[PDB]
């Protein structure tokens, strides 16, 4: 804001104020995977974790 | 077929209140100190030339 | 490039710049310098780059 | 919502229920009213109790 020189009975002024916004709207985000059980058996009998 | 939450409008959350620029308050106090006195005029003498 | 970026936002001396993300072929591009043995930030990489 | 009778074979159905939103905005109502000084005064003086 801007400030004002005044004298002795002179009238003191007002400014203003500039406000502004932002909006966002929330996004749901998936990701899947399809591993056959078949798969999740090798995956624990050779012991490579590629699973987990 | 299903209920949406789309029908039922939802308000939302506050961020807060940020302000877009640093304030740029003064330079004038930095560099020459202020000196304050009573209410009144102030007047100085000043002697140049030799 | 980079410096000529910051200098768009600094520029009018308005915002502060303080995060920069870099893509990584070009932070390979960005030519490791580093300050000689004179100035007062001796050993200190001159650019983001790679490596350091 | 109204349920069916379901056979030990027939496929269990699904109702349909609409909900809806409704939105209020607040409104403010004011009651102003001015007595004179001397009024004010005759009600403390005399013990009416008018003004309360």
């Amino acid at each position: 804001p801007r400030a004002k020189i005044v004298g002795e009975g002179e009238v003191k002024p007002s400014a203003s104020v500039d406000v502004s916004a932002f909006t966002a709207q929330p996004i749901k985000v998936v990701t899947q995977q399809r591993v056959s059980d078949e798969f999740m058996w090798a995956d624990a009998d050779y012991r490579l974790g590629v699973l987990q | 077929d299903f209920l949406s939450v789309g029908k039922l409008e939802l308000p939302g959350s506050m961020i807060g209140a940020v302000r877009d620029r640093a304030i740029d308050s003064g330079v004038l106090a930095k560099l020459s100190p202020e000196q304050p006195t009573i209410f009144g005029p102030v007047k100085g003498a000043v002697f140049s030339g030799v | 490039d980079l410096v000529k970026a910051v200098g768009l936002i600094a520029g009018a001396g308005l915002q502060v710049p303080n995060g920069v993300a870099l893509d990584p072929a070009f932070s390979f591009a960005l030519s490791t310098e580093v300050y000689p043995k004179g100035s007062p930030l001796a050993g200190q990489p001159m650019y983001p780059a790679a490596g350091f």
